[PDB]
C-alpha cells in the first residue's frame, strides 16, 4: 500500500489522478502535513523541494520539477531561449524583456515599413512602453475556413523521473469565433476570453482527427507532416536544453511533470513556440485519458501495482 | 610553525577523534606506543607533522588533542584501546554523568561543573605551543554534551584565546543512524550560541554518510565504526594542508580567507570521491572531479544547482598533476551547472598533494590511486538548515519536551531567541543565493 | 582559462585558476549563574510543596 | 549514572518484583545463590546497574505491611539471592485500604524503609534512580508505596522515579475499594514520577484467556507475562549496546510533558509458562503493536502514538528490523502525531530472553491511555457518589474532599490527554 498526500487543491489533472490512485485500492491518501509519503501532488508555489528525499525507507515522488520555471516563465523563456547555446532558433518569436535593444531592431522594421506590430497589442513602441516581454506579433496567422478564424494548439507533454519526454497523441486546438481583422476577442484565442462563442465547434476546441481531416481537404497535407514535425522538435528542444539543471537522475528525490506547451502557425504551415505552461489543464473530453497515463507511466513505473509519442527514451 | 590543538567532545566527538588519529597515525608513520622511525629530530622538531604531534625525550609523539566527554564509558574505551600510549592521562576528561540529550543539562548544570577543569588541561596544551594558532572542535550537533558543552567551551576559547582560529567539525542528526526526539532543540541552540564563536564550520549529515557506506561500500547496517572511518577519511582530506608540506590551507586563518567571505556563513559544503567497496577500476582525475559535483557524494544531502557559489577549493590526494585538473574542470564547466555569486570570482584554488589517500588496514574502503575533497561555500546547503528549523518548529509549537530544558535553568526565550538568529541566518543565505 | 600561484614542493603542488572575473568572562558567569538560580527556585518550591 | 535502586511495595508488588529478579538473574547468568556462571561477556558489561557485587547481590528492597509474600520469597528459589537487611516487614498489614498504606500503618514503618534506602543510594558510584513495583488496588503497594515514592524525592529529588504499577480491574479483583485505592494512588503518580509503565490486570487476563488459551488464569500466569514485559522494557538498561540507555534519558525522549508520563507496554511473542518456531521479523513486528499484545487494555487505534520506544532481541537482520519498523509507521502514520518528527525509536540487543531465539518489546506514551483512566474514574464516581465503602478511610483520618480532588485530577489527565488526541 503505497501513500501520497495531495497539496494542490485547485489541480483538475491531480484532483483526477488522485481520485484514479484511490481507485486501485492500493494508494492511500495522508493529511496535508504528513511527511512520511510515497508520492507528493505538490503545490504550484514554494513546494519545498529541500524536504523531499530525507525519510529512511521511503521513495519519494513529487509531479514538479524543481528549476522547471526557468522555463514556464515568460520572462524567464526568453531569457532561457536567447543564452543557450543548444537554443541560440528558427521558432521563438522575435522576444525582448523590459522592466533599447529593442529600439533597435524596431527602427530596422522602420525602415522597410515591413509589419511592425508587438505584443506585451500595439502598432508603435511608445504606446507599449507606456503601457514583461515585447514579443513580434505574428502578423500572418493561419486562419481556418469557413470564418476566417485564428487558433493555437496546446500540447500536452509529460516528463517522467527518467527524463523521458512524452507528447500526449490528443491535443487541441483553441479557436477564435469571431474572424481576423488584420479589438482582441479574434486576436486573443483563450478558452476564456472567448465566452459568437460555440459556433463551429463545441466550446472553441478543435481536435486533432478534425484539424487533420481538415487540413487534408484545405491543404493537401497532414497534421503529422505540417504540423507535429515542428512540434516534436521544439518540446525536445525545450526540455534537453534544462535537462541538466532540472534532472533528478542521481538525486535523493524524484520528480515528474506535466507541461503544457502552446504553439502558433502560420499561413506558411511553420510552427512557433507562444509559451511553456507549468501546471496546465486538460480539455475536458480528455481528462479520464491524459490523467490515467500520468497514473501509468510516470507514477507507477516508480510504485508498480501507450497514448503517448516517445520523443525521448 | 604552528600548532593546531583539536578538541573532541562527546560521544560522536570522541569516536570520530579516535578515528582520525589512528589515521594521522598510519598516514605518518607514527606506531601506536607513539614512536615515529622516520622523524630523525629526536625529543623534538618544527617539521609540519608537528602542527598535531609533540615530541617527548623518548621519542614519543603525542596528540595535541583533548577529548572530553561528561560521561566515562566513550573516552575509557580509548584509555584501554589500542592507542592508549599515544595519549596523556590529563588528555582524557571524564564527567560522572552526563547530558541526557539536554542541551540545557550540558551547557548550563554540567557544563558549569567541569568547565575550568576542561578550559585548564587545555591551557597545558597550550602552554606547549610557541605559536598556537587554534582549535578543531568535533562535536555532535544532537548529543546533550556535544551541543551544550561544546557552545560553552566555544564561549569561554573566545574569551581565553580570543586571537585565535576555531573550526568545527559538526554530526548533523538523522534518524537513520540514531536520534534523540530532541535533537532538532539542540541543533539550534548550539548554533545560535555558537554562530559568533567559529570561524568555520563543516557539518557532516549522518545521512549522507550512511547513504554513501550502503550504496557505495554495500554495508547492509552501518555502524558508527563504519561510519567513522568514512568521515575520519574526508576530516584528513581537509586537515592534511596543515600536517604536510604545502602552500594552499597551510593555517586556519586560510580557511576562512579562502572559504567563508560572509562572516555568518560559514558552512563550506564537502563532497568526497572515490569511495571503494575494499572487498569488491580505477577513476581518473575527471572522473573524481566530476564526482565532487553528483548530490550523492555531498557530507550534506542538498542541490548546489539550486544555490550560488561563493567559494570552491579542490583537494587532491595521490597521483594527481595540474594539467588533468585543468583539462576536467574545462570539460566539467561546460556540461554542469556552476554560478557564483556575482561579487565573487569564478575559479577554483587547488591542492595536491602526492601520497594516495591511506586506509585503515581491513576497513571497508579500498586504496586508490587519486582521490579529490571539494569544498565549496554553496547558498545551497541552507536546505539542511530549513530541514532541520522545519521539525524545531513542529515540536516548538506544542512546546513538546520544553520543560525537560526550563527544568535546568534555562529560560523558554532562549529557543525563541535561537530560532530567530536561524530565521536571520537562512535569509542571508535566501539574499546571497537569489 | 588562466592558472595563476603556482607552488611546486616535494609533497605536492598547489595553484588557483580563474574561469571568469567577478561576551566577556562576567556575562557569561552571569548567565551560567542565573540558570543555577533559577534551578535553585525550582527545588525550593518542590521541597516547599512536599513539606505542606 | 550506572545505578538503579529496586522497591517492590506490597503482595503484588513483591510477586512481580521477584518473578523479575529472577528473570533477569538468568539473562545475567547469576545463580540463586548470587554466582556468576554465564558464557557471554556481554552478561557482565553493565551488570553494576541492578547488582552489587565475587557474589552478586541484586539493588533490591522488599517493602511489605504483612510478613505472608515476602516469607515466601525467603523460602523460595531465589529467596537466598536478596541481601536479608533488605526486608523491611510490618505485622498489621494495610486491609487493602489506601489510607493505611500511607497514612497511619505505613507511615510506622516508612522511615525504617528509607533507612535501607539511603545505605544502597551511598553505596553508588553515580545513581541513576529507583524502579518501584507494586499495585495500586491494594493497600501497601498502593498507599504506602506512593508515600515512599513522595518520601524518596524529598530526600533525592534530583534522581529519576520510574514505576511498574499494576492497574486494578473488575475481571481480576480482590475487593470493591480498589477504584479507591487507584485513584488515590494515580493522583500521587501524576505528580511524583517521571515514567510509569501502566500493566493493566484485565489486559493481562484477557491475554492470558483469549490469546494463551487458558480457561482460568491464576496470578502466576498474569506475572508470567509481567515478568517478561519488565525484562523487556530494562533490556536497553541492563545490555551494553549501541544506544546505552538510562533512566533520564528514557524520560527526556518520552515524556514530551511532565504529567503525560503513562506508558503502554507491549510484548511478542506473547508465550504461556511451546511453540519451538522463532518468529520472523515481520511476525514479531505486526504482533508487537496489535492490541492484543498491549499490556495495558487501550486500543492504540483509538488515541494517537506520541513516542515509540521498540526493542529487537535476539539474532536476526538488523536492516529487516529497520524495514519492518519503518513499514508500520506507514500503514498507521495518522496513529503518529506529526508534531513530534521522528517519534519511532528502534534498538537492538544481541542476547533473546530465556527460551525464545526472538522478541520484541514495544514502549508506547500514546494518548489511548485516556481510557484505563476513564475507566477507572467510572469505577470510583459508582461509589463515590453514594459516599459508599468511604467509612474505612474516613476511620483513618482522611476527609472527603481529598476523594474530590484525587477524582479532579484525574479527569484533568483524561482531558489533558485528549486535548493531544485531536492536536
Ligand atoms: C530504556 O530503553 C529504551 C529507551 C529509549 C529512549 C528513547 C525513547 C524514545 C525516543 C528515543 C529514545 C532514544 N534516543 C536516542 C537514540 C540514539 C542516540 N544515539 C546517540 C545519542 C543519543 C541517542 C538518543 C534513547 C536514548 O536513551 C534512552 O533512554 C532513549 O523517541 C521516542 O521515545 C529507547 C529505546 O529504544 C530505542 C529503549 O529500548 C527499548
Ligand atoms: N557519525 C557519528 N554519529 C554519532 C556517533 N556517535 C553518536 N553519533 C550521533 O550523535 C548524535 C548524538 O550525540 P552524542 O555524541 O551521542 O551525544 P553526547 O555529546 O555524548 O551527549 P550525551 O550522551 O547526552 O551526554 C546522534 O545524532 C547520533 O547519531 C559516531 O560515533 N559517529
Ligand atoms: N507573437 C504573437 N503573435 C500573434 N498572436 C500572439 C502572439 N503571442 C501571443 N499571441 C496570442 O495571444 C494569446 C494570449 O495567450 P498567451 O499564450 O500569449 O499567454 P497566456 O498565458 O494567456 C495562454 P495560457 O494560459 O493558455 O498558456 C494567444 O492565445 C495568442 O493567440
Ligand atoms: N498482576 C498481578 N496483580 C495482583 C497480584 N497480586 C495482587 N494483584 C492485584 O493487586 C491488587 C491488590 O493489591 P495487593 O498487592 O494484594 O495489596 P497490598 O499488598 O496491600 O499492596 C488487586 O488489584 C489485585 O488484582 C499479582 O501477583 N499479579
Ligand atoms: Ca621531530
Ligand atoms: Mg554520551
Ligand atoms: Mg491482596
Amino acid at each position: 500500500m503505497y501513500t501520497f498526500v495531495v497539496r494542490d487543491e485547485n489541480s483538475s489533472v491531480y484532483a483526477e489522478v488522485s481520485r484514479l490512485l484511490l481507485a486501485t485500492g492500493q494508494w492511500k491518501r495522508l493529511r496535508k502535513d504528513n511527511p512520511r509519503f510515497n508520492l507528493m501532488l505538490g503545490e504550484r508555489n514554494r513546494l519545498p523541494f529541500g524536504r523531499l528525499g530525507h525519510e529512511p525507507g521511503l521513495v519519494q515522488l513529487v509531479n514538479y520539477y524543481r528549476g522547471a520555471d526557468k522555463l514556464c516563465r515568460k520572462a524567464s523563456l526568453v531569457k532561457l531561449i536567447k543564452t543557450s547555446p543548444e537554443l541560440s532558433c528558427t521558432w521563438f518569436p522575435e522576444s525582448y524583456v523590459i522592466y533599447e535593444v529593442f529600439l533597435a531592431a524596431y527602427n530596422r522594421r522602420r525602415e522597410g515599413r515591413e509589419g511592425n506590430v508587438w505584443i506585451a497589442i500595439s502598432s508603435e513602441a511608445s504606446e507599449l512602453l507606456d503601457f514583461h516581454v515585447i514579443q513580434k506579433y505574428l502578423e500572418k496567422p493561419l486562419l481556418l475556413e469557413p470564418g476566417h478564424r485564428k487558433f493555437d494548439i496546446r500540447s500536452w507533454v509529460l516528463v517522467d523521473h527518467l527524463y523521458n519526454i512524452y507528447l500526449y497523441r490528443e491535443g487541441v486546438l483553441r479557436t477564435s469565433s469571431e474572424p481576423y481583422n488584420s479589438d482582441k476577442t479574434c486576436h486573443l484565442t483563450n478558452h476564456c476570453i472567448q465566452k459568437n462563442y460555440g459556433r463551429y465547434e463545441e466550446g472553441n476546441e478543435m481536435f486533432f482527427e478534425e484539424f487533420n481531416q481538415y487540413l487534408m481537404d484545405a491543404l493537401n497535407t497532414t497534421l503529422e507532416n505540417s504540423i507535429l514535425l515542428q512540434i516534436k522538435h521544439i518540446i525536445r528542444s525545450c526540455l534537453m536544453c534544462i535537462e541538466p539543471a532540472i534532472s533528478t537522475k542521481h538525486l535523493h528525490y524524484q520528480s515528474f511533470q506535466l507541461f503544457g506547451f502552446d504553439f502558433m502557425v502560420d499561413e506558411e504551415l511553420k510552427v512557433w513556440l507562444i509559451e511553456v505552461n507549468g501546471a496546465p489543464a486538460c480539455a475536458q473530453k480528455l481528462y479520464a485519458e491524459l490523467c490515467q497515463g500520468i497514473v501509468d507511466v510516470a507514477i507507477s513505473s516508480v510504485f508498480p501495482l501507450s497514448i503517448f509519442i516517445k520523443l525521448h527514451h | 610553525m604552528r600548532e593546531c590543538i583539536s578538541i573532541h567532545v562527546g560521544q560522536a566527538g570522541v569516536q570520530i577523534g579516535n578515528a582520525c588519529w589512528e589515521l594521522y597515525c598510519l598516514e605518518h608513520g607514527i606506531q601506536p606506543d607513539g614512536q615515529m622511525p622516520s622523524d630523525k629530530t629526536i625529543g623534538g622538531g618544527d617539521d609540519s607533522f608537528n602542527t598535531f604531534f609533540s615530541e617527548t625525550g623518548a621519542g614519543k609523539h603525542v596528540p595535541r588533542a583533548v577529548f572530553v566527554d561528561l560521561e566515562p564509558t566513550v573516552i575509557d574505551e580509548v584509555r584501554t584501546g589500542t592507542y592508549r600510549q599515544l595519549f596523556h592521562p590529563e588528555q582524557l576528561i571524564t564527567g560522572k554523568e552526563d547530558a541526557a540529550n539536554n542541551y540545557a543539562r550540558g551547557h548550563y548544570t554540567i557544563g558549569k561543573e567541569i568547565i575550568d577543569l576542561v578550559l585548564d588541561r587545555i591551557r597545558k596544551l597550550a602552554d606547549q605551543c610557541t605559536g598556537l594558532q587554534g582549535f578543531l572542535v568535533f562535536h555532535s550537533f544532537g548529543g546533550g554534551t556535544g551541543s551544550g558543552f561544546t557552545s560553552l567551551l566555544m564561549e569561554r576559547l573566545s574569551v581565553d584565546y580570543g586571537k585565535k582560529s576555531k573550526l568545527e567539525f559538526s554530526i548533523y542528526p538523522a534518524p537513520q543512524v540514531s536520534t534523540a526526539v530532541v535533537e532538532p532543540y539542540n541543533s539550534i541552540l548550539t548554533t545560535h550560541t555558537t554562530l559568533e564563536h567559529s570561524d568555520c564550520a563543516f557539518m557532516v549529515d549522518n545521512e549522507a554518510i550512511y547513504d554513501i557506506c550502503r550504496r557505495n561500500l554495500d554495508i547492509e547496517r552501518p555502524t558508527y565504526t563504519n561510519l567513522n572511518r568514512l568521515i575520519s577519511q574526508i576530516v584528513s582530506s581537509i586537515t592534511a594542508s596543515l600536517r604536510f608540506d604545502g602552500a594552499l590551507n597551510v593555517d586556519l586563518t586560510e580557511f576562512q580567507t579562502n572559504l567563508v567571505p560572509y562572516p555568518r556563513i560559514h558552512f563550506p559544503l564537502a563532497t568526497y570521491a572515490p569511495v571503494i567497496s575494499a572487498e569488491k577500476e580505477q577513476l581518473s582525475v575527471a572522473e573524481i572531479t566530476n564526482a565532487c559535483f553528483e548530490p550523492a557524494n555531498q557530507m550534506v544531502k542538498c542541490d548546489p544547482r539550486h544555490g550560488k557559489y561563493m567559494a570552491c577549493c579542490l583537494l587532491y590526494r595521490g597521483d594527481v598533476v595540474p594539467k588533468d585538473v585543468n583539462a576536467a574542470i574545462a570539460t566539467i564547466k561546460t556540461k554542469r551547472s556552476i554560478q557564483f555569486v556575482d561579487w565573487c570570482p569564478t575559479g577554483f584554488k587547488v591542492g595536491i598533494n602526492y601520497q594516495p589517500p591511506t586506509v585503515v588496514p581491513g576497513g571497508d574502503l579500498a586504496k586508490v590511486q587519486r582521490a579529490v575533497c571539494m569544498l565549496s561555500n554553496t547558498t545551497a546547503i541552507a536546505e539542511a538548515w530549513a530541514r532541520l528549523d522545519h521539525k524545531f518548529d513542529l515540536m516548538y509549537a506544542k512546546r513538546a519536551f520544553v520543560h525537560w530544558y526550563v527544568g535546568e535553568g534555562m529560560e523558554e526565550g532562549e529557543f525563541s531567541e535561537a530560532r530567530e538568529d536561524m530565521a536571520a541566518l537562512e535569509k542571508d543565505y535566501e539574499e546571497v543565493g537569489v | 582559462m588562466e592558472v595563476i600561484e603556482l607552488n611546486k614542493c616535494t609533497s605536492g603542488q598547489s595553484f588557483e585558476v580563474i574561469l571568469k572575473p567577478p561576551p566577556s568572562l562576567e556575562e557569561i558567569q552571569k548567565k551560567l549563574e542565573a540558570a543555577e538560580e533559577r534551578r535553585k527556585y525550582q527545588e525550593a518550591e518542590l521541597l516547599k510543596h512536599l513539606a505542606e | 549514572m550506572r545505578e538503579i535502586v529496586h522497591i517492590q511495595a506490597g503482595q503484588c508488588g513483591n510477586q512481580i518484583g521477584a518473578k523479575f529478579w529472577e528473570v533477569i538473574s538468568d539473562e545475567h547468568g547469576i545463580d540463586p545463590t548470587g554466582s556468576y556462571h554465564g558464557d557471554s561477556d556481554l552478561q557482565l558489561e553493565r551488570i553494576n546497574v541492578y547488582y552489587n557485587e565475587n557474589k552478586y547481590v541484586p539493588r533490591a528492597i522488599l517493602v511489605d505491611l504483612e510478613p505472608g509474600t515476602m516469607d515466601s520469597v525467603r523460602s523460595g528459589p531465589f529467596g537466598q539471592i536478596f541481601r536479608p537487611d533488605n526486608f523491611v516487614f510490618g505485622q498489621s498489614g494495610a486491609g487493602n485500604n489506601w489510607a493505611k498504606g500511607h497514612y497511619t500503618e505505613g507511615a510506622e514503618l516508612v522511615d525504617s524503609v528509607l533507612d535501607v534506602v539511603r545505605k544502597e543510594s551511598e553505596s553508588c558510584d553515580c545513581l541513576q534512580g529507583f524502579q518501584l513495583t507494586h499495585s495500586l488496588g491494594g493497600g501497601t503497594g498502593s498507599g504506602m508505596g506512593t508515600l515512599l515514592i513522595s518520601k524518596i524525592r524529598e530526600e533525592y529529588p534530583d534522581r529519576i522515579m520510574n514505576t511498574f504499577s499494576v492497574m486494578p480491574s473488575p475481571k481480576v479483583s480482590d475487593t470493591v475499594v480498589e477504584p479507591y485505592n487507584a485513584t488515590l494512588s494515580v493522583h500521587q503518580l501524576v505528580e511524583n514520577t517521571d515514567e510509569t509503565y501502566c500493566i493493566d490486570n484485565e489486559a493481562l487476563y484477557d491475554i492470558c484467556f483469549r490469546t494463551l488459551k487458558l480457561t482460568t488464569p491464576t496470578y502466576g500466569d498474569l506475572n508470567h507475562l509481567v515478568s517478561a514485559t519488565m525484562s523487556g522494557v530494562t533490556t536497553c538498561l541492563r545490555f551494553p549496546g549501541q544506544l546505552n540507555a538510562d533512566l533520564r534519558k528514557l524520560a527526556v525522549n518520552m515524556v514530551p510533558f511532565p504529567r503525560l508520563h503513562f506508558f503502554m507496554p507491549g510484548f511478542a511473542p506473547l508465550t504461556s509458562r511451546q511453540q519451538y518456531r522463532a518468529l520472523t521479523v515481520p511476525e514479531l513486528t505486526q504482533q508487537m503493536f496489535d492490541s492484543k499484545n498491549m499490556m495495558a487494555a487501550c486500543d492504540p487505534r483509538h488515541g494517537r502514538y506520541l513516542t515509540v520506544a521498540a526493542i529487537f532481541r535476539g539474532r536476526m537482520s538488523m536492516k529487516e528490523v529497520d524495514e519492518q519498523m519503518l513499514n508500520v509507521q506507514n500503514k498507521n502514520s495518522s496513529y503518529f502525531v506529526e508534531w513530534i518528527p521522528n517519534n519511532v525509536k528502534t534498538a537492538v540487543c544481541d542476547i533473546p530472553p530465556r527460551g525464545l531465539k526472538m522478541s520484541a518489546t514495544f514502549i508506547g506514551n500514546s494518548t489511548a491511555i485516556q481510557e484505563l483512566f476513564k475507566r477507572i474514574s467510572e469505577q470510583f464516581t459508582a461509589m463515590f457518589r453514594r459516599k459508599a465503602f468511604l467509612h474505612w478511610y474516613t476511620g483513618e483520618g482522611m476527609d472527603e474532599m481529598e476523594f474530590t480532588e484525587a477524582e479532579s485530577n484525574m479527569n484533568d489527565l483524561v482531558s489533558e490527554y485528549q486535548q493531544y488526541q485531536d492536536a
